[PDB]
């Protein structure tokens, strides 16, 4: 029971700071269309290709 | 100066205390000022948020796509019209005259000579005779930022 | 022409979706136009629907009670006029120059030269006459709809 | 020219009355129900007294200097339509002049709530001789 | 339009307050900071009175009949200023809305005589009400703060 809540709490916390970074990664971005999405960003913080 | 129709003011217990701006197809509107935009198509959208910037935005829906100011982080210094007046861009700065603009100019977007936006007022501070505005802009690069001078205050 | 603001349009999303006649006491939408009526007193009613029909149906309460619109069954055929134009009823089919309707003028009145002849729903373009979905009135007066093959609504 | 400044109240969209700001509070009767037409008195929450038929409430900070002013002082006075044995009467205002402040020198000595043709006496709202709030209510009153 | 006697209150070269002599005496709102531009004025210790946010003192005896005159007698009308027009009425001080602001304070209201002395205001819709200490209906000195007032 204590293995399996760690797990679960270790894991919603980790995926909570992933698509937070991918937040904060994508909105400098998202806000800014007309910009080049850098390559690295593009793949990494899976982006689309915004207009 | 015609083009800031664009820009339509939030209602918070009744008064205007800021604009919300339609660019690029996505309105943004301060986070740190609170109301309901004042009309109804823009009232409807669920506005995400984004504390690093203090800018709540949001994906305009369908019909005034093409009804939307257009924006660039081409800035070269010099004079840029704005809602209340001129404000000169040097050093690295935005400043507009001494105490123009204030508590409820929050959002005011700020444009070039061709009507393309630069930045989005979100406070200020009055430094000598002239007052430095906290903007929001994109770098040479492009991408946002937040621009604040020391001391600045929302509006 | 000019007694057509007895006929409302409706909104959805700030611009106009479709129209909203009063005839006969009764405000009548399409169901395919979906949206609000533009204005506070006619947005109260519930208004009841019949497929069938494709209205939906309301009592107008007193204030315009008698400043609505008449009807009529009697359709010679004929030039009846129209908000965008007239109409021309031939063949048993109501008829307008091509290219000329669409998104949007569904629910506007036919009207002859004042009563109600026809509501319109849509249309098809037959030719260089572009003939029309209408809900129109029998010989008998009972309501019917009449749809030449493949039209779709506005 | 002040009447401006009494705003009228909506329900379902046509004028059941009026509310007015006197004395940097805003005044709406119970009796005529409604929306008022006002996005910045709006916001004002209303505290009742039936026994004055007033909710009332202190207007938002942004218009403390810009309400009507009133006075006790009546001697035996100016009215939206065109108005004093201690009571007023005015035959042919009627089902919904309710709210209606009575001016005097632009000050306000009153607000109408109802009436009572005496075939056309008004029941109102005042403050007395020494100031303080009263109702003066014809007998066979009816509320507008 | 006598202005030598004025003198603002000096930060790096900007202008933050006003601090004037009146009937032989220096007065100053207490929360405004700085030094008279005069070498004979500056030095004069000063006394508080934290309830009044007043600061006062005595002026040097060279100066003492230099002075402008203050009296007591306010009705309600329009005084001079050097930006515009003071209302007095309703024992309110009242400015039109956006005439006078931060740095004003301490500013005496000019008919020439000194009637009240402003240290704060809030605006209100067309007019903003002047937070001012004053001399009561008995000749006592006594602050009128009106709710919210923010100093100048």
């Amino acid at each position: 029971c204590t293995c399996v809540a760690i797990i679960m709490v270790s894991c919603v916390t980790s995926v909570w700071l992933l698509c937070r970074t991918r937040n904060l990664c994508i909105t400098p971005y998202k806000l800014a269309p007309n910009a080049q999405v850098p390559i690295l960003l593009a793949l990494l913080c899976c982006i689309k290709p915004t207009r | 100066k015609l083009e800031s129709d664009k820009t339509f003011p939030i209602m918070l217990n009744g008064q205007v205390n800021g604009y919300a701006c339609v660019v690029g197809g996505r309105v943004f509107k301060p986070l740190h000022v609170e109301g309901r935009i004042d009309n109804e198509q823009l009232a409807a959208i669920k506005l995400k948020k984004a504390s690093i910037y203090d800018l709540e935005y949001g994906d305009v829906p369908q019909c005034m796509k093409s009804d939307t100011l257009q924006y660039t982080s081409d800035k070269p210094p010099g004079f840029y019209n704005w809602h209340h007046g001129a404000v000169q861009y040097e050093n690295n700065r935005f400043t507009v005259p001494r105490g123009v603009g204030g508590k409820g100019d929050s959002g005011r977007p700020i444009l070039d000579n061709k009507g393309r936006v630069v930045a989005i007022v979100l406070g200020g501070v009055n430094e000598g005779s002239r007052t430095a505005l906290s903007v929001v802009t994109w770098n040479q690069k492009g991408v946002t930022v937040k621009d604040t001078p020391e001391g600045s205050e929302p509006w």
